[PDB]
This record gives C-alpha cells, structure tokens and sequence, in this order.
C-alpha cells in the first residue's frame, strides 16, 4: 500500500477505511509514522519520586526503563543489552543503581552508561570503548504537571505544544487542582482489538454510554444514570467536544465530578469538587473551576486516554493489529485525604480495571469492530464519524479548539483521524507540519 | 517452615501452611467440599442471585488482586505492591450481579457457559474465632461464548466462612493473589 | 432457586441443583467418587472393552448435545435447538470401541495419550427409583498425539447409574451440554 | 506471484502444486478469485421458513445475516455496522423485524434498511441520509430446491448455469423425491486443514473410501463395507464420476441407498428408496429414478459438499491456508416419517458430525496434506490427479458432463482443478469464460 | 482386563488397574488425598526444603519419561524405548532444590507462581509390603511468569508411600509417563 | 530486503543486525540459503543400525525417513506421499521394509520406490509410471564416524571438506577413542528462540558460563564449578577457541573431561578419560590425546551443537524466527561400561534436557533476545561480537583454524557469522566460494 497517496482517512475526519483496525502492514507502518513519532505515556511523578526508582513501560511495540536520576531528572533507555541484545529488567518497578545483564553481567548505570564488563582488564584490555556502548536513549522525556511522556524522535514538538488546545481545558485537574498522584500498579488485560478502537471512544465517543453501558448505568445507580438504554438524551449545554492540532482531543460534561462511581461515592466527591470549584472560582475564573470539576473524556494522541473525575487512566499498548494490551491506573487529587483516595482507586478498577464492569461492556464492539476490518468484503468500507460536521468551530472567545458546542457527536474523531492521516502519509515532523497548515480550516467546514 | 531458610516462602504463605498441617477433620473438609461444590454449581449455573443468598455473608469482603512484579532481592521500593481486580463488600457483589442480570447487558447474548472445577479442598477453625470456619481450595475456570472464545482462569483461594442466618455456612472472606499479571482472558469478569 | 427472580437459570438448571441440595448422604458422595475415578482410570488406558463390561448398563444412553447459539430474549424462532454429536445406546458404543480397537484404525498409531480429571462429584437417589442413582461431575480431559497436537475439552456431566449385572453399579445416561459451540480440538472424539 | 502465470495447475487438471494448500499469499487472493466470485451455501428454506427467521453464515471469511423477507423472498446482509463497523449479530439463528447495533443503538430492519438512529432529529437533524445506509447487500441470492446460496459477484451465472452438469444428477434426489429438508443445527469444529482438502476429497475421491475407512467400515456394518482395507474393488458398472464447466462434480455409486448409515439403518432405508425409485421410474425414467437412490458424493463448487442418501451435508469454510471450519447439517427427504428423519440425521452427526468416526479418520490425511504444502521441499512439488486421464468422455447419450465410467477415479479433480485455475488466472467472469471456452476438450485430451 | 482382547492396553497399565479395582478402603483414599493435597500446597508456595523434609523419602525415585513414539504394530525394533526427564535420588532432588533457592538463580526473579489441582486419587497397600502404600493421583500444574507467559502441564503420577522418620509418610517411588511428547511449555522444570 | 547487499553481518563478523533473530522474511530466506544448502544432522548409527531401521528427523522445517538399506547404506526421503502430499510416516522410529500411505495405500519401499498402488491393474492399468513416483530423495547422505548428515543439495563439498579445521578437534574423541553412540530416544522441547541463539551460544560462548550458569554452577558441584558468579576467571591458557571456512566452530575447555556433571560422576569419569588418554599418547600425540579429553562446545554448522565430554547433543530445529524444537540426545563412548552410558545419559538430560537444570538458566537469554529483534527501535541495532578481535591466528603450527588462544572470547561467533553472511548473500555453493576465498584474512584483520 502507498502511504503517501491512499486516502485512509477521508477529507476533514468524515471517514475512515474500515481496514485500518485490521491491516497489519499498515500495523508495522504506524510503528514508524505513529509510535515513534509521536509523545507516549511513560510513567508519573509518584510512581519513581525517589533517586533510582524505576519502572518498565512500553512505547510502541518496545520497552524501555524509566528511571529517576540523582539530579532529580528522568531518563528513559531501551530495556535491551548492547552487547547480545537480551531483556535487561524483567521487573515492572523498583530501586537500584543499575541493570546487570543476566547473559554476561555487563553492569549498565541508571543513567544508562556501561559502567561495568566483568573481567574487562583480561578480556577486552583498553580495546572496549564502554562510552559508546550505553543503553540506547529515548531522545526526550518530558513532563506535563508530573505525568511522564516519552519520544524517539527528537524533532518532537515539545510536550506542552503537543497538546495543543487540549492544554487548556486539562490544566484545571492537572494543574490548578494543586496536583494529581497516579495509584499503581496498574491493571493489565490483553483485548483482540486495534489500539484505536478504545483511543477513538475515548476521545470522542459520547454517543455510546447510553446504550453500550445500559446495564452499567442502571445497576451502579452513578451520575450519568439517567442515560441507561438511551432514556434520556442530556440537555443542550450538558457538553461540548473539542479537537486540536496534534490530534489529541476531549468530551467535557459539564459538572460531571463524580463520574462513572457508584452511588457510594457520589456524595463525598460532589461535596469534595465543588469545595475547591469555589476556591478555584477567585484564582481561574467560573468557566475553568467548573471544567475542573466537569467530567473530561480524553484521548492524548495516539494511545493515552482517561476520564479525569472519574479518575481513569489508560495506555492502549499496540501488539499488533488486533491485539491490544490494557493498562489502567487510577488518577487522584493530591490533596484527597487517603481513605478518598484509597476507595476512588478501588472505584475505578471495579468499573474501568480487568474486571470492570463498564469496561467489560465495551469488549465486543472493540474487538468486532476491529475484527471485521480484516474481513474481505469490510476492508474497502467507510467507518462514519460525520455526527456534528459543519457545526463546529475554531478560535472561540471562551473555549479553544475545535469546538463542538453540544456534548454528543464526532467532532473528537475527526481530529484524532485528519491527525492520524497526516502522519501516516508523512515522513517526518516537517512533513506532518506542512500536511497540517490548514487542519482547523478542513475541520469547520460546511 | 522457616522461611530463613525457605527463601522463596513468603510470611504470609507460611502463615496458611500452618493452619492446616496442624489439627486435621476429616468430617470439616468433608463440609468444606460440599460447601465449595454447591457454590460452584450455583455460579455455573449462573444462579447469582440464589449464590449471593445462599452463599454470601452480608459481611463479605470478596477481594482479588494483581500484584506487580518486583525484584526477587528489591527491598527499597515500597509504593503499592498490588492493586484490587475486585475488592467488594455485599452491595458491590449485588451491583454486579444485577448488571448479569440486567437484560441490556448485550454482552451476555447469547448466553455464556460456566464450567469451574474446584480442587485441593483444605478446611480447619479458627483459633481464635471457634465460629469462623478457613477453607482454603483451587479453581480451574472455563468460560466460553460467541461460537470460539474459551478463556480459562486458574487461581488459589483463600477463604473464611461464618454461620450466617439459618445456620447457613457463608462467606465472609474470599482472597485471591492472581497468578497471571497480564490477564490473556480478554478481562476477569468472573467469580472466582 | 427461583427463575423469575435469577433470570438467566434455565428450568433445567433449576431442577438438577434441588436433586442435591436437599438429602445429601456423604456415603453415596464417596461411592459416586471411586465410581467415576475407575470409570475415568480405564478410560485413559484405554480399556474401551472393559469400560463397556463395568462400567455400561445395556440401557444406556450416552449423550452429548450442542447447542445453537440463540438470543437470549428469543420466544419466536422454535426449530430444533440442539444437534447430537452423541446419542448412543449400548450397541453403538460398541461400534465406536470397535472403531477405536480396529488395527487399521491409522490415527491410533502412535499410540494416544488421555488423561482425564474429574472434580465436582454430587450424588443423590432418585425420587421414584429407590435404584436410580443421579450423579453429577465436571471433567477436563486432555488428549495428546503425534508430538504436538494437544487437545483439552471441559464439561459437565449428568449421569443416572444403575445396578447391573452382579449388582454392580453401571452407566445408564450421561448428558453433556458441551459448552464450547465451535469445536477448537480438531474433534470430539473422545468419551466425555 | 503472479497468478496471470503462474501454473498452479498442469494442463487437463493432471497435477497441482503443492502450495496451493498452504500458501496465505494465494489464500488471500483466493477470498477475491473464489469466494468474492462464486457461489456459496447459505442456508435451506426449512431452516428460515417464516418471516423474520433469520441465521448467520460465512461466506469465504465474511460473516452474513440471512433473512426471510415479508414478501417470502429471502436476502443477505454483511453482518457489519454502517457506523463504525460492530458486527450487528451474535447468534446463530432467530426471528426478529430488525437487528439494533450494540455500540451506539443503530436500528437496521429485516430488510437491511437503516430505520432508526437514536436522538436522530437531536443530533444529526436531517443531514444524515438513511437511504445510504442500508447494510452492504449479497448481491445474488438464489435457490436451488429450497437450498439457499449467495454470491456478492452481480456478473455470476445464474445458480442453475452455474451447477452445469452437475444438475441433472441432483435433480432425483432434491426435486423429484418430493423435495429436501435441512436438519439443524450444524455441528461446527475446526480442523488444521486447507478448505481445498476436504473440498477435493468429497467431489471425487473414492479411491481413499476402503483405505482410509476400514475400521470405519468394518466396524459399522454399513453398506459399503465390502471395501474395508481394500479387501474388495467394486465391480465393473458399480458407478461413475462427473465434472462440468464450473467446477462442480461428483462421484456416483449405483444403488447405495442406505450410504454410510450403520446396519442399525439399512433394511429401513433401502426399503423405503426402493419404493420411491419404483414410483419414479414412471415419472422420470428407470436411469434417473435410479440415481435418485444412488449414493452422490458431491462438491458444488467451491466450498460446499454432500453425501446424497446418507444425508450428509458440510461446508469447508476458509480461516486462512491451513484452518477451516466445517460445518454440518444433515439432509432428509421431506416424506420420510419423522422418527426416520430423526435417526437419520443423529446418524449423519454419527458417522460425519463432530464426533463422526468417519470423518475423524479424514482427519490426518486432510491436515497433514495441507501442512506439506508449506514446507519447503514440497511447495514447488506436484500433486498427482491423473487416475482415469483419457478414458473420459463429454455429451454422453445418457449421463451428461465429462464423465468418467467408473466408480473410482480422479475425473472430478481434474474438473475441480481447471474450474480453480481458470479462476484464480482470471480477474472477472468474463475472463473465466474465456479460460473455459475449451474446458470439456481439455478434461478429455488423450 | 484381558490385554488380548483390550487390544490398547498395556501390560503395565493392567496390572495397575488390578491394584485398586480390589480392595478399596475408603480410609486409605482419604488419608492419601490429605497427603498430596498437602504436598502440592508446598510445592505451590515453593516451599522446596519444606516438601524434601516433609515429604521426600531418603530412598526415593523421582521419575518421569518421555517416551519415543512408536507403531502400534512395532515388533521388531527395540532400542531405548524412552529417556528420562527426571530419574533423580534425594541428592539429586536436593541440588534442583538448592539451584531454585539460589539468589542467582535468575530465572526466579521475579518470583514464579505456581497453582496445581491434584484429582482422581486412588490408593491401595501393597500386597508383600504391608508398608508401602500405592497412591495414584492426576496434576493440572499451571505455571506463570513474567507478565504472560503461562504454561500448564498435565499427568499421571504413580506413586508409592512409605512411613519414615517419625511416623510420616513419604514418596520413595513417584512414574510418570508424561503424555506430550513434544513439550511446549519451554521446559519441563517443575516438580510434578 | 535484498540479500545481495544488504549487511546484516559487518565485516569480520564484528557485529550482527539484531533482526536476524526476529525477521520472518530473513527466516524464509534461510530455507533456502542456510537450510537447503547444508550439511545438517540426521541420526546416528547406534540409532539404525539394522536394515529396516528408521527414524524420522527434520532438515529445516521440512521431515525426511532416514532408513538403513539391505547394502549397509542409508538413503532419506521427504515423509510425503508422491500421490496427494500426505505425510507417509507418524512415528519417530521402528523397523520396517516399507512405508504404506494411510490416505490411498499407495506402498514405499525402504528405498523410496513407489513399489504397490492399490488395484493398480484395474485403476491405472498400465499408464502409472511408478520409476518417476519414488519418495523425493534427499541428494547427499554422509557419515562422520557414525553421525550421520544429509543435504538436499547436489553440490555441496563432502561433509568431511565441510567440517574444515574443526574436523582435526572432533576426530580424537569421535574417532580415537573407539568411537561413540548416541543414546536415544531424544529430549523435545519448543524454546521461543531463533534457532541461531542457541547455535551463537554454543559455538562461542564461554563468557556466559560464569554468570548465566551460577546457579547451576554453585548448586552441582561440576568441575567448572569456581566459575559461579564470576567469583573466578579461568587461569591463561586454559583453553581456547576456534573457528572454520563453512562456519563451524568449538570452545576447547583444557582437561573438563567430567564437564557440566555433577560431583556424583566426577571421580568415575576423570578416572576413565584420564586412562584411555594415555593410551592415545601413543597413536596421535600428547596434543590431540589431551583434546580428546577436553570440554568441546562445538556448533556444526548451521543447527546441530554439541558438549564433548560432558555428553550433549543438540539439533536446534528451525519452527520460525522465534520458534525452536529442541532435541537433546546423549553422547557415549562405545567402550564404556554399560552402567555407566546409563547413568552418563541421565545426567547430560538431567542437566541439559527437558528438565534440564543448567539449559533452563539459558531460556530467558536465548528468548527474549530473539524475541528483541523483532521490536522496532532494535531491528537495526548491533549486536556485538568483537570480544579478542584483532588476536586471532590463522595457520598455526599445533591448533588449526582461526584460533584465538584463550578460554574466553567471540572467535567462533565471528566465523559462524562471516559463513552466516556469505551463504545468505549467495545464490549457489559456487557464489559461496568466491565470498570465501578470504575467509581466515577477514577475520584475522587488525
Ligand atoms: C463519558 C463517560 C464515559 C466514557 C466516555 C464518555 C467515553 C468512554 C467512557
Ligand atoms: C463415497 C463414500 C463416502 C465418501 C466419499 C465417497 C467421498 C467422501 C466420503
Ligand atoms: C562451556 C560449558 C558449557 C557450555 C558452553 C561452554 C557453551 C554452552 C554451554
Ligand atoms: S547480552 Fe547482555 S551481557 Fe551479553
Ligand atoms: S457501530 Fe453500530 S451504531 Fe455505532
Ligand atoms: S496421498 Fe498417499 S496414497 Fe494418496
Ligand atoms: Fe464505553
Ligand atoms: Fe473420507
Ligand atoms: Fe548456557
């Protein structure tokens, strides 16, 4: 297939090629032109706060080992030895000074430097250039409000630019709230479906929780409740959607704090946000301190997604183009006292987590959807995502983006795909930029 | 056990060991198989309603979890060392059992077939507690749907058992440290 | 159990677990259990001769099903539910023994390896036939051929025995619901 | 590899390459050449008889809903949503008006039609053109004696031209015995085995019947037990072999009436043949009253076959080189009593169902034929169908097609086989007529 | 069994069957599924010194094959007709005990997870040694490591126990004839 | 990827593409290039030793009948029938005069000729020619002192050419210690590695043992035991390594006759080396009387490796590019006591076999730096093998090859690469040469 010329993705979002959740040549192609391109979620703050804590993560189809520096800073390297090429950490997490590598005990530092070649004097004499032989680096880390983000390509726009429009609407739960802690471990599942079929409901997909959560929403009694089997459709002004330049892209609910936790929860956290909504009032201004504690479906392009309130958190980890590994967290406020933390995290693992219920409702549209773009007679057909065009717009005076002023429709997949199209038919930042000089343009049109 | 010397045996597994090496009833163990055949039954069966009524104490924590994997030596590192699958009081077990039951849950038609086979039944009282019954047992775990979808769970489960109303032996605590960290079996969406 | 209420029990169901839970004599438990561990151990040697002679009543039907798939709320469509993949009386077991015993059987050379666990014993008698015993197990079994084919299937059984011949106890039906609609084991082939 | 030159297979059918069972290049281009391009089976009348009945089916690795109409026509859908590609129906069989989507409620009527879009007026308001998206239509659908097949290819030959030849033969037992019933459901398994073995096998093999199924033979008492460990040729006139343009051929074994049915069967069943046969010969005449009772082993070309008298019907249905999953039904005649019709068919699954002991000891033969033909000394190999070669003829004054007259020989392979060429070297129907135009001179070279 | 009419079974497989299908004392089963039941809770925990002191007898043959696939109708040759996975005395069991503790065992970090269902036991005394008790058990032994690899391993035991120091009883003799064979579980380093 | 020029080993055999050990398409190729074209283990004659005897082997992912001949010879066959591709034989090894065919009945001979076709007369009459029918024949068989090698190349050099300077090492205790048997039948077991992990690992690779093997090292008490952890680095002179024209190559561990057995057999069998190496004083030397009792780990290339003296015999058997069968055999000197053969080929399983303590330590290694070449950011990474580069000799006058005169170093990777990248590159035996002609200067550079 010609990346350059195929139109994957049709002309303003409004379609995709159905074969792109199943075409494994076009899987292979996004390991170039999607994962290692683009910024990916490592780790938090709070997972590796201390001097030589580590974790493994996944960028792509890799691994590498996070690890907090002496100076304070992270870095991250390929979890491969450079001498034979063995796995050097078969742990998730921990503390150390360095990996030995269990083949031939070449000793690497945290900073990634071989520090050590057992008996190096009688084997390799002053023959070895041990400076050339560190763990190959991730060119750059970066840091939005202690979530950690990686990327092999150093021609990256920063982090902070990334993000794009999608910024603003973030930084009053990342940001303004005082600060977020990710609980690990996370949970790990492996679903039979591509990395986009839950990045793109994530994204954007409102229309869903009505009637693919009925049971969820009727058995669990939480704050969306009214929407179980499409009873009722949320008011005008219930929401918006909003799309940006790099892709990335958010539902918002207006109000929408306590999420998708059951009624046990309800209470405190409707107490909890509103609480410091009222502060934040004097320090941000009635719009943003009500996004704060306003319910956000999120996808950070490609492959990290959660719903801020609610306090889930995700990383669709690419196997192949119907395999998907799963990682959840939970996401809490700082300043929560522990026992809210404790059961919030609690809270979304019993509806997000292996065996959350919400998350169990979604299995067979993700899989199937993503199955059938294998299937002969499927490959050719034309995914929809026109709920909503000619509606939106960009460069509003209060909410920035491209903006669908309503809380259901597609305007979220449309950036996330005219992004996605725009890589994959590029070959670099440079590439992506020139295909991306008039992205806001062919969003509001019509 | 000494686990000094049994480097690989956690306190807490050593801990179990004893609770049954010592005074064995043959009649306890006895119950204990009838206890965990007929729940299993009733979970196969998918009699939710009838498991929770005949089989679970209203004070039960039911919890599973998945542990992250660390150094065999790590001994540094102390930030969460699992998280809860499930960790569930008796209103959390009854939400997700009306969601089974629930006839939007599109998920569940056509209807799934359960087949669990429970082994390695061990049973001994409490010391402390002469009314808290432990059982300890394993589980294999078939679950198939949709024509060619077989997932299949293996775990240990430690439990305590009480007298609840009637007389009837319940559950009152369930523990499962899950054997697998990246679950293979598209979720865990099953009673263990 | 109540099927109004545990909406996903079938009537079925329903009846088969009221059979044990009510009565349950550990004896008839324990002779249910060295009943199915002989019939089990001469079925993995392949003793099918044997397995007819001690373990098959003449009357026999031995029976497993495979149903289609249908929706859950559907109460129009009525045409036939299940196919059999068995439905045998005595004299066509022995075909299929014969079968298997045939030295021009090519596919039993080399030799096949089963082994089969059998977990869940409940037993109870008959209501009407003081001489009917109803007993109920799960079995995995695992069958292993040619260096690399492994196949392991996983059911429930429900069987009535009877005493024959010398009095001794024999299979008078076994009823399998196979839970796996399409089959992942190149074949069932095999005494469930 | 190019297939416009590749010969996969020799002049007259005589030999194929050995790939053609294990090569996933070829098998993909297969979905296109052969599955998208011919005829498959769907379902019979008697399973979907009322308005609304509806089943699933493969057709090559797309799945389709097959409806009753209210007008008692019957069409077919790809079972995949116009949204965003969710297959809409996950059971088997049913009755229902419509099929509603389980991801965001799209409401689609028996007809394929869309119906119904939740919050429709809300959302979309009157921009979304239902009449566009209706479910992707197969786009032929015929009958041939309440046996339902399906074609996506507009350009087919109508289902009667396409049976050819082979027609005349079927026609005593599903027209003039009064007519067929299907008895589901099918047993379904999967076996490690290219769709083309077992295919090949049943349109023309009845060399392997007193090999391969000697203990079958000899323990079942059946009447073709004289064969068991080719103790036993059959005699001279004891049948013969047909093939036609389109690839569909058979074997034909005169008088075989009771089949493969165990002894248990066999003075019921060749009673009650004998008697119809005798109400035939005045009807249709002594030769075709006499093929009704006699025992066809048959493919309708590509992937669908038979045991005609035994009852037994399969699909090979394509997964990739060397998986395929078989199904299947029995068949009896609509007159027979029902008891009788409920033996037959236990007895069908019996010999040939999932734990059919006749079919397992296909088994090996299947799969280890199609696995050789990945390995690499036997890809470039050559598969032997010569058996018979230049003793066929063409317009018979009696039996029509290239027909060989006698009862074992490989007449229908050669026809399979040039049928499978000519289509996998052409890119329409037009171009297979031209590959054709000489088909019966070729098959009766020598 | 007549082993000439039974034309698939073996001499030995005979004679083991003979063992239990006679004197059956439902005592003797229960005090063996006790004691299996209790060493896979050992070997599960990796308790590896627990299981040799507790377990292990000083005399023992720690024995499973694999054995070469022949013709059913193979009369002629007759070369070494298996090898030998594991033909270990109590030294040998005590170095793969010291090379699992070994913190350089790397393989073990991070630490294995092992759950095993031990089914279908029988168990008899031996006829000329009124001290050695023969006890036959079936092991579903499940294996999981390093995030997803899984491995499960399937078997029939033939074990002899015998009473040792201090009054416990102890494996002197454990046969399996381990039924792949090809393995794909990447090795067969468990203690079955 | 064009294997004309594209480097996947740099000159000198200094580094290797760590894709090598990931790339299915680069897997294909070896079919042809490394598999089809070489000399690779069948069995042995302790194993066939008399007519009628066979086994069944792979060479590549192709299986071959390797059967002992009325003369004394033995002739191998694919295990695939000339008629429709079944596969002829489904045992690993017994006597007998012939092969018949499950699916047909069609009768091989021991010697590959197509000798009865069921109701020849009556079927083919007298058109099947069966002289053209026999099993395809593998071209080449050879003996080196009873291992017997097949190639399915015509043109490849006599196996004794083959084996090149490594020969001179293998002869004294393959030839003067009276010859060996291989004790059968063999461990098998599926490794998730490249087939070239673990033939890299034995024909180099002593630098691993220290560490990869401190477990079993510290645990077994063998005589290579002060290694564990490399607590202990073998003194100067303790060993050395070499390498050969066609890639073969072999460690040489000075006097480990017991090797890797544990402290039970030490006493034993450096009573029983020790004597018959003074016996070989006499006829070939104090040098090669002494190899004779020296720890080999040798790898013939491609795919089969082999530990003298400690006994174990490998074939890496090739599934895909991260899949292995691994068979494990036993080693014996022929004039040994029979109990201690017995209890020689317990402990090479007991320590490299299914079960195998000291082959487990090596699992992780081998697999999951196969499985590493797979992932994105290391496909095009280097794996290292310069260890003793620009110290090696060629044409010494004691120690043949290109030897480097130490215990410890890459000498043999080197080698086994260089002949790795010539073949991959070449069409032919003849293009192989002329990339060879400079094989020893290459690697003797700087
Ligand atoms: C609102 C509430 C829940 C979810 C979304 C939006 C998208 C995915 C899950
Ligand atoms: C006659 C009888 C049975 C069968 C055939 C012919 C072909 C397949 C099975
Ligand atoms: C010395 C001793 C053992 C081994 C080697 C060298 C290479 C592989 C295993
Ligand atoms: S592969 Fe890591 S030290 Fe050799
Ligand atoms: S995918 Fe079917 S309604 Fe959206
Ligand atoms: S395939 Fe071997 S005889 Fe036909
Ligand atoms: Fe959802
Ligand atoms: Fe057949
Ligand atoms: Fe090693």
């Amino acid at each position: 297939m010609n990346y350059n010329n195929k139109i994957l993705v049709s002309e303003s979002g409004l379609s995709q090629k159905h074969l792109i959740h199943g075409d494994e040549e076009l899987f292979q192609h996004e390991l170039k032109t999607i994962f290692a391109r683009n910024w990916l979620f490592l780790t938090h703050d709070s997972l590796i706060p201390a001097p030589g804590d580590y974790v493994t993560a996944k960028m792509g189809i890799d691994e590498v080992i996070v690890s907090r520096q002496n100076d304070g800073s992270i870095r991250a390297f390929l979890n491969v030895c450079r001498h034979r090429g063995k796995t050097l950490v078969s742990v998730e997490a921990g503390n150390a000074k360095g990996f030995v590598c269990s083949y031939h005990g070449w000793g690497f530092g945290s900073n990634g430097e071989l520090q050590s070649v057992p008996f190096e004097k009688d084997l390799y004499g002053e023959s070895l250039n041990k400076k050339c032989l560190g763990l190959k680096e991730v060119a750059r880390v970066e840091s939005f409000h202690g979530f950690i983000y990686g990327c092999f390509d150093q021609e990256a726009p920063p982090l902070m630019d990334y993000l794009g429009d999608a910024a603003w609407y973030l930084e009053p739960m990342f940001k303004h709230s005082g600060g977020l802690e990710l609980v690990g471990p996370p949970g790990k599942v492996v679903i039979k479906a591509n990395w986009k079929a839950p990045a793109e409901n994530f994204v954007g997909d409102a229309y869903h929780v009505g009637w693919t959560h009925a049971s969820s929403l009727r058995s669990g009694e939480s704050i969306f409740s009214s929407l179980a089997g499409n009873a009722a459709l949320p008011p005008e002004g219930a929401g918006l959607q909003m799309t940006s330049k790099y892709g990335s892209g958010m539902g918002v609910l207006w109000d929408g704090y306590s999420g998708v936790h059951s009624a046990d929860l309800v209470p405190e956290l409707m107490a909890f946000g509103g609480a410091k909504q009222e502060r934040l009032n004097k320090e941000i201004g009635d719009v943003r301190a009500r996004i704060y504690r306003s319910h956000l479906n999120c996808t950070v392009f490609p492959n990290n997604s959660m719903l801020t309130c609610s306090g889930v958190f995700k990383v669709w980890n690419p196997i192949d183009a119907n395999t998907t590994e799963v990682w959840t967290y939970a996401i809490v406020e700082k300043d929560m006292p522990e026992d809210l933390k404790r059961r919030l995290a609690d809270s979304v693992q019993r509806t997000f987590g292996p065996a959350g219920f919400w998350e169990s409702d979604d299995n067979d549209n993700m899989e199937t959807a993503s199955q059938n773009g294998k299937k002969y007679q499927s490959r050719d057909s034309d995914l929809l995502s026109n709920l909503g065009f000619g509606e939106d717009v960009y460069g509003d005076a209060v909410y920035p983006g491209v903006v669908g002023k309503s809380a259901i429709g597609e305007t979220s997949y449309r950036g996330f795909y005219r992004a996605y199209q725009a890589h994959v038919s590029s070959s670099n930042w440079a590439e992506f930029e020139h295909a991306s000089s008039t992205w806001h343009t062919e969003l509001t049109k019509t | 056990i000494n686990i000094q010397e049994d480097k690989l045996v956690s306190a807490h597994d050593a801990e179990e060991i004893l609770r049954f090496f010592n005074c064995h009833d043959s009649a306890l163990q006895q119950e204990a198989t009838t206890l965990l055949t007929q729940e299993a039954h009733l979970l196969d069966i998918q009699a939710y309603r009838a498991w929770l009524e005949h089989c679970v104490g209203s004070e039960v924590q039911y919890q599973v979890i998945s542990r992250e994997l660390r150094a065999a030596s790590e001994r540094r590192y102390k930030l969460n060392e699992a998280m809860n699958v499930y960790n569930e009081n008796f209103q959390q077990l009854k939400v997700r059992v009306e969601h089974q039951l629930d006839p939007q849950n599109w998920g569940n038609s056509p209807k799934l077939r359960f087949t669990r086979f429970i082994t390695n039944v061990q049973a001994a009282m409490d010391v402390n507690d002469k009314e808290l019954l432990h059982i300890r047992s394993n589980v294999i775990l078939h679950r198939a749907r949709r024509g060619n979808q077989v997932d299949v769970f293996y775990a240990a489960r430690e439990d305590k058992w009480k007298r609840g109303e009637g007389g009837v032996r319940k559950l009152v605590q369930r523990f499962v440290d899950y054997p697998e960290r990246i679950l293979q079996t598209h979720n865990l969406m099953v009673f263990l």
